[PDB]
Protein backbone atom coordinates (compact mmCIF):
# COMPACT_ATOMS: atom_id res chain seq x y z
CA UNK A 1 0.00 0.00 0.00
CA UNK A 2 2.78 2.61 0.67
CA UNK A 3 3.97 2.48 -3.00
CA UNK A 4 0.34 3.59 -3.89
CA UNK A 5 0.56 6.10 -1.26
CA UNK A 6 3.55 7.16 -2.14
CA UNK A 7 2.85 8.09 -6.04
CA UNK A 8 -0.05 10.25 -4.59
CA UNK A 9 -2.90 7.40 -5.02
CA UNK A 10 -5.41 7.56 -2.43
CA UNK A 11 -5.69 4.16 -0.49
CA UNK A 12 -8.59 2.38 0.83
CA UNK A 13 -7.23 0.28 3.79
CA UNK A 14 -8.43 -2.84 5.21
CA UNK A 15 -6.85 -4.68 7.94
CA UNK A 16 -8.79 -7.88 9.52
CA UNK A 17 -8.27 -8.42 12.61
CA UNK A 18 -4.96 -6.84 14.23
CA UNK A 19 -5.54 -9.21 16.95
CA UNK A 20 -4.12 -11.40 15.06
CA UNK A 21 -1.17 -10.42 14.30
CA UNK A 22 -0.75 -9.68 18.24
CA UNK A 23 -1.30 -13.30 19.11
CA UNK A 24 1.44 -14.62 16.21
CA UNK A 25 3.18 -11.85 17.36
CA UNK A 26 2.70 -13.46 20.92
CA UNK A 27 2.78 -16.91 19.83
CA UNK A 28 6.47 -16.27 18.47
CA UNK A 29 7.76 -14.39 21.49
CA UNK A 30 7.10 -17.36 23.71
CA UNK A 31 8.83 -19.38 21.27
CA UNK A 32 11.93 -17.29 21.15
CA UNK A 33 12.33 -17.33 24.87
CA UNK A 34 11.36 -14.05 25.92
CA UNK A 35 9.87 -12.77 28.81
CA UNK A 36 6.49 -13.02 28.78
CA UNK A 37 4.46 -9.66 30.35
CA UNK A 38 0.74 -9.37 31.78
CA UNK A 39 -1.67 -12.36 30.04
CA UNK A 40 1.30 -13.82 28.36
CA UNK A 41 1.86 -11.53 26.01
CA UNK A 42 5.28 -10.38 24.53
CA UNK A 43 7.44 -7.50 25.83
CA UNK A 44 7.81 -6.10 22.80
CA UNK A 45 3.91 -5.42 22.38
CA UNK A 46 4.03 -2.13 22.00
CA UNK A 47 6.82 -1.71 19.68
CA UNK A 48 5.11 -4.16 17.69
CA UNK A 49 2.09 -2.38 17.13
CA UNK A 50 4.20 1.14 16.70
CA UNK A 51 5.72 -0.35 13.75
CA UNK A 52 2.75 -1.83 12.15
CA UNK A 53 0.66 1.07 12.94
CA UNK A 54 2.92 4.10 12.49
CA UNK A 55 3.21 2.76 8.35
CA UNK A 56 -0.34 3.28 8.59
CA UNK A 57 -0.61 6.92 9.12
CA UNK A 58 -1.37 9.11 5.57
CA UNK A 59 0.96 11.60 4.70
CA UNK A 60 1.39 14.69 2.60
CA UNK A 61 2.28 13.03 -0.67
CA UNK A 62 -0.92 10.59 -0.20
CA UNK A 63 -3.89 9.62 2.00
CA UNK A 64 -4.34 5.97 3.41
CA UNK A 65 -7.74 5.61 4.91
CA UNK A 66 -7.31 2.80 7.23
CA UNK A 67 -10.41 0.64 8.46
CA UNK A 68 -9.29 -1.89 10.46
CA UNK A 69 -10.87 -4.35 12.73
CA UNK A 70 -9.94 -5.51 16.15
CA UNK A 71 -10.44 -8.85 17.74
CA UNK A 72 -11.20 -8.49 21.52
CA UNK A 73 -10.07 -11.61 23.59
CA UNK A 74 -13.23 -13.16 25.50
CA UNK A 75 -15.23 -9.58 25.84
CA UNK A 76 -11.78 -8.16 27.99
CA UNK A 77 -11.39 -4.97 26.84
CA UNK A 78 -8.69 -4.17 29.01
CA UNK A 79 -6.57 -7.04 27.27
CA UNK A 80 -3.48 -5.69 26.29
CA UNK A 81 -3.50 -5.70 22.37
CA UNK A 82 -6.53 -4.23 22.03
CA UNK A 83 -5.59 -1.67 24.69
CA UNK A 84 -2.54 -0.58 22.48
CA UNK A 85 -4.23 -0.74 19.50
CA UNK A 86 -7.04 2.18 21.22
CA UNK A 87 -3.94 4.73 21.01
CA UNK A 88 -3.36 4.64 17.25
CA UNK A 89 -7.02 5.73 16.08
CA UNK A 90 -8.32 8.89 14.92
CA UNK A 91 -11.49 7.01 15.20
CA UNK A 92 -12.77 3.95 17.56
CA UNK A 93 -16.11 1.91 17.05
CA UNK A 94 -16.51 -0.62 19.95
CA UNK A 95 -18.83 -3.71 19.23
CA UNK A 96 -20.41 -4.66 22.11
CA UNK A 97 -22.17 -8.68 22.79
CA UNK A 98 -24.91 -7.48 25.01
CA UNK A 99 -26.13 -5.21 22.10
CA UNK A 100 -25.65 -8.11 18.88
CA UNK A 101 -27.56 -10.51 21.22
CA UNK A 102 -30.38 -8.03 21.92
CA UNK A 103 -30.57 -8.22 17.86
CA UNK A 104 -29.75 -4.48 17.51
CA UNK A 105 -26.71 -6.27 14.60
CA UNK A 106 -24.97 -3.14 13.91
CA UNK A 107 -23.90 -3.56 17.71
CA UNK A 108 -21.89 -0.36 18.25
CA UNK A 109 -21.68 0.64 21.55
CA UNK A 110 -22.61 4.50 21.39
CA UNK A 111 -20.96 5.44 24.42
CA UNK A 112 -18.13 3.50 23.80
CA UNK A 113 -17.51 5.16 20.53
CA UNK A 114 -15.15 7.85 19.85
CA UNK A 115 -14.20 9.99 16.72
CA UNK A 116 -11.35 13.04 16.58
CA UNK A 117 -13.46 14.44 13.76
CA UNK A 118 -16.51 14.72 16.12
CA UNK A 119 -15.59 19.08 16.20
CA UNK A 120 -18.50 21.25 15.60
CA UNK A 121 -15.71 23.27 13.37
CA UNK A 122 -14.74 19.86 11.29
CA UNK A 123 -18.42 17.61 10.89
CA UNK A 124 -20.54 20.90 11.93
CA UNK A 125 -22.62 22.45 14.40
CA UNK A 126 -25.80 20.64 14.17
CA UNK A 127 -24.27 17.31 13.69
CA UNK A 128 -21.92 17.99 16.95
CA UNK A 129 -25.37 18.77 18.90
CA UNK A 130 -27.25 15.37 17.99
CA UNK A 131 -24.44 13.42 18.43
CA UNK A 132 -23.18 14.75 21.86
CA UNK A 133 -27.27 14.95 23.10
CA UNK A 134 -27.74 10.99 21.60
CA UNK A 135 -24.84 10.14 24.22
CA UNK A 136 -26.15 12.55 26.61
CA UNK A 137 -29.22 10.43 26.39
CA UNK A 138 -28.08 7.49 26.17
CA UNK A 139 -25.60 7.77 29.17
CA UNK A 140 -28.31 8.83 31.52
CA UNK A 141 -30.39 5.62 30.43
CA UNK A 142 -27.39 3.75 31.05
CA UNK A 143 -27.18 5.32 34.50
CA UNK A 144 -30.62 4.64 35.17
CA UNK A 145 -30.71 1.00 33.75
CA UNK A 146 -30.17 -0.79 37.77
CA UNK A 147 -33.12 1.82 38.53
CA UNK A 148 -35.33 0.31 35.70
CA UNK A 149 -33.93 -3.36 36.69
CA UNK A 150 -35.71 -3.77 40.22
CA UNK A 151 -38.10 -0.99 40.23
CA UNK A 152 -38.94 -0.47 37.56
CA UNK A 153 -40.31 2.28 34.79
CA UNK A 154 -42.84 3.75 36.80
CA UNK A 155 -40.58 4.97 39.71
CA UNK A 156 -38.97 7.41 37.42
CA UNK A 157 -39.81 11.16 37.27
CA UNK A 158 -41.57 12.11 33.84
CA UNK A 159 -38.57 13.65 32.25
CA UNK A 160 -36.07 10.73 33.25
CA UNK A 161 -38.93 8.43 31.86
CA UNK A 162 -39.44 10.32 28.25
CA UNK A 163 -35.31 10.17 28.79
CA UNK A 164 -35.33 6.44 28.59
CA UNK A 165 -37.77 5.85 26.46
CA UNK A 166 -35.97 8.19 23.72
CA UNK A 167 -32.78 6.25 24.59
CA UNK A 168 -34.26 3.05 23.84
CA UNK A 169 -35.76 4.33 20.64
CA UNK A 170 -32.01 5.04 19.54
CA UNK A 171 -31.10 2.26 20.38
CA UNK A 172 -33.54 0.33 18.58
CA UNK A 173 -32.99 3.18 15.81
CA UNK A 174 -29.21 2.43 15.46
CA UNK A 175 -29.71 -0.66 13.94
CA UNK A 176 -29.77 -0.44 10.01
CA UNK A 177 -30.09 -3.19 7.40
CA UNK A 178 -27.16 -4.07 5.42
CA UNK A 179 -26.53 -4.81 1.76
CA UNK A 180 -24.51 -7.44 2.87
CA UNK A 181 -26.77 -8.76 5.89
CA UNK A 182 -29.73 -9.86 4.02
CA UNK A 183 -29.19 -13.58 4.34
CA UNK A 184 -30.13 -12.90 8.50
CA UNK A 185 -32.41 -10.35 7.81
CA UNK A 186 -35.16 -10.26 5.32
CA UNK A 187 -34.93 -6.58 4.63
CA UNK A 188 -33.12 -4.88 1.60
CA UNK A 189 -29.94 -2.92 2.29
CA UNK A 190 -30.52 0.38 3.51
CA UNK A 191 -27.63 3.47 2.69
CA UNK A 192 -28.53 6.25 5.10
CA UNK A 193 -26.74 9.64 4.13
CA UNK A 194 -25.01 11.68 7.03
CA UNK A 195 -26.94 14.66 6.40
CA UNK A 196 -30.41 12.30 6.96
CA UNK A 197 -28.89 10.32 9.75
CA UNK A 198 -28.25 13.96 11.64
CA UNK A 199 -31.92 15.43 10.93
CA UNK A 200 -33.57 11.89 11.34
CA UNK A 201 -31.73 11.68 15.14
CA UNK A 202 -32.70 15.39 15.64
CA UNK A 203 -36.10 14.87 14.87
CA UNK A 204 -36.13 11.63 17.16
CA UNK A 205 -34.77 14.20 19.74
CA UNK A 206 -37.07 16.93 19.37
CA UNK A 207 -40.04 15.18 20.15
CA UNK A 208 -41.26 13.53 16.88
CA UNK A 209 -41.76 10.31 17.09
CA UNK A 210 -42.69 9.93 21.01
CA UNK A 211 -45.98 8.29 20.14
CA UNK A 212 -44.79 6.01 17.51
CA UNK A 213 -44.09 2.37 19.16
CA UNK A 214 -40.12 1.59 19.89
CA UNK A 215 -40.49 -1.79 17.57
CA UNK A 216 -41.36 1.04 14.24
CA UNK A 217 -37.31 2.16 14.89
CA UNK A 218 -36.05 -1.39 14.40
CA UNK A 219 -34.13 -2.05 11.11
CA UNK A 220 -34.78 1.35 9.44
CA UNK A 221 -33.42 4.01 7.28
CA UNK A 222 -33.69 7.62 8.40
CA UNK A 223 -37.00 8.57 10.20
CA UNK A 224 -39.06 9.07 7.02
CA UNK A 225 -39.11 5.37 6.97
CA UNK A 226 -39.83 5.16 10.43
CA UNK A 227 -43.15 7.12 9.95
CA UNK A 228 -44.20 5.58 6.45
CA UNK A 229 -43.85 1.76 8.26
CA UNK A 230 -45.52 3.44 11.40
CA UNK A 231 -48.29 5.02 8.90
CA UNK A 232 -48.24 1.93 7.56
CA UNK A 233 -49.08 0.14 10.37
CA UNK A 234 -51.79 2.87 11.60
CA UNK B 1 -14.24 -7.82 35.67
CA UNK B 2 -14.30 -4.42 37.40
CA UNK B 3 -12.66 -6.23 40.59
CA UNK B 4 -13.70 -9.01 43.00
CA UNK B 5 -14.39 -5.69 45.60
CA UNK B 6 -16.29 -4.36 43.34
CA UNK B 7 -18.61 -6.66 42.74
CA UNK B 8 -19.21 -7.84 46.32
CA UNK B 9 -20.03 -4.46 47.60
CA UNK B 10 -23.00 -4.59 44.51
CA UNK B 11 -23.82 -7.85 45.59
CA UNK B 12 -24.12 -6.78 49.24
CA UNK B 13 -26.36 -3.88 48.03
CA UNK B 14 -28.25 -5.76 46.31
CA UNK B 15 -28.85 -8.09 48.76
CA UNK B 16 -29.62 -5.39 50.98
CA UNK B 17 -31.96 -3.68 48.46
CA UNK B 18 -34.01 -7.01 48.17
CA UNK B 19 -34.26 -7.44 52.29
CA UNK B 20 -36.05 -4.01 52.45
CA UNK B 21 -38.05 -4.92 49.82
CA UNK B 22 -39.24 -7.55 51.26
CA UNK B 23 -40.00 -5.98 54.38
CA UNK B 24 -42.10 -3.53 52.74
CA UNK B 25 -43.95 -6.27 50.78
CA UNK B 26 -44.90 -8.10 53.98
CA UNK B 27 -45.87 -4.85 56.05
CA UNK B 28 -47.79 -4.02 52.44
CA UNK B 29 -49.47 -7.20 52.85
CA UNK B 30 -50.08 -6.15 56.39
CA UNK B 31 -51.47 -3.16 55.73
CA UNK B 32 -53.98 -4.10 52.86
CA UNK B 33 -55.39 -6.44 55.02
CA UNK B 34 -56.17 -4.11 57.81
CA UNK B 35 -57.18 -1.72 55.07
CA UNK B 36 -59.31 -4.74 53.85
CA UNK B 37 -61.08 -4.90 57.66
CA UNK B 38 -61.54 -1.14 57.93
CA UNK B 39 -63.61 -1.31 54.56
CA UNK B 40 -65.58 -4.33 55.77
CA UNK B 41 -66.15 -2.43 58.82
CA UNK B 42 -67.37 0.87 57.19
CA UNK B 43 -69.62 -1.58 54.55
CA UNK B 44 -73.05 -1.88 56.70
CA UNK B 45 -72.79 1.82 58.04
CA UNK B 46 -72.71 2.41 53.76
CA UNK B 47 -75.25 -0.09 52.94
CA UNK B 48 -77.71 0.86 55.53
CA UNK B 49 -76.92 4.72 53.70
CA UNK B 50 -77.89 3.69 50.60
CA UNK B 51 -81.15 1.84 51.46
CA UNK B 52 -82.02 4.58 53.35
CA UNK B 53 -81.09 6.75 50.12
CA UNK B 54 -83.43 4.19 47.91
CA UNK B 55 -85.92 4.63 49.65
CA UNK B 56 -86.42 8.03 50.20
CA UNK B 57 -85.58 9.25 46.27
CA UNK B 58 -88.21 6.64 45.36
CA UNK B 59 -90.40 8.58 47.76
CA UNK B 60 -90.02 12.17 45.89
CA UNK B 61 -91.02 12.18 42.56
CA UNK B 62 -90.73 15.28 40.58
CA UNK B 63 -90.19 17.65 43.43
CA UNK B 64 -89.22 21.66 43.21
CA UNK B 65 -86.37 21.03 41.10
CA UNK B 66 -85.97 17.74 42.51
CA UNK B 67 -84.37 19.08 45.70
CA UNK B 68 -80.60 20.22 46.11
CA UNK B 69 -78.30 18.03 45.92
CA UNK B 70 -80.23 15.64 43.91
CA UNK B 71 -80.96 18.43 40.98
CA UNK B 72 -80.59 17.03 37.54
CA UNK B 73 -79.23 20.37 36.43
CA UNK B 74 -78.84 20.68 32.72
CA UNK B 75 -76.91 22.92 31.11
CA UNK B 76 -73.96 21.49 32.40
CA UNK B 77 -70.36 23.57 32.37
CA UNK B 78 -68.80 23.42 35.19
CA UNK B 79 -67.56 19.54 36.56
CA UNK B 80 -65.71 19.11 39.62
CA UNK B 81 -63.31 16.08 40.07
CA UNK B 82 -62.32 14.01 43.11
CA UNK B 83 -58.99 12.34 42.62
CA UNK B 84 -57.98 10.17 45.22
CA UNK B 85 -53.83 9.23 44.85
CA UNK B 86 -51.14 7.69 47.13
CA UNK B 87 -49.10 9.70 49.38
CA UNK B 88 -46.09 8.01 48.74
CA UNK B 89 -44.54 6.83 45.48
CA UNK B 90 -43.59 3.07 45.08
CA UNK B 91 -47.14 1.63 44.06
CA UNK B 92 -46.11 0.83 40.75
CA UNK B 93 -48.34 1.55 37.90
CA UNK B 94 -51.22 2.91 40.34
CA UNK B 95 -50.44 6.36 40.08
CA UNK B 96 -49.35 6.78 36.56
CA UNK B 97 -53.04 4.63 36.07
Amino acid sequence: AEYFRDEGRDILLFIDNIFRFVQAGSEVSSLLGRMPSQVGYQPTLGTEMGELQERITSTKRGSITSMQAVYVPADDYTDPAPATVFSHLDATISLERSIAERAIFPAVDPLASTSRILDPNIVGEEHYRVAQEVKRVLQRYKDLKDIIAILGMEELSDEDKLTVQRARKIELFFSQPFTVAQQFTGRPGKYVPVKKTVESFARLLNGEGDHIPESFFYMQGDFDDVLAAYEASQ
Amino acid sequence: MPSSREIKRRIRSVKNVAQITRAMEMVSASKMRRAQRNVLATRPYADRMREVMANLTARVVGAARRGTLLEKRETVKSVALLVVTPDRGLCGSLVAN
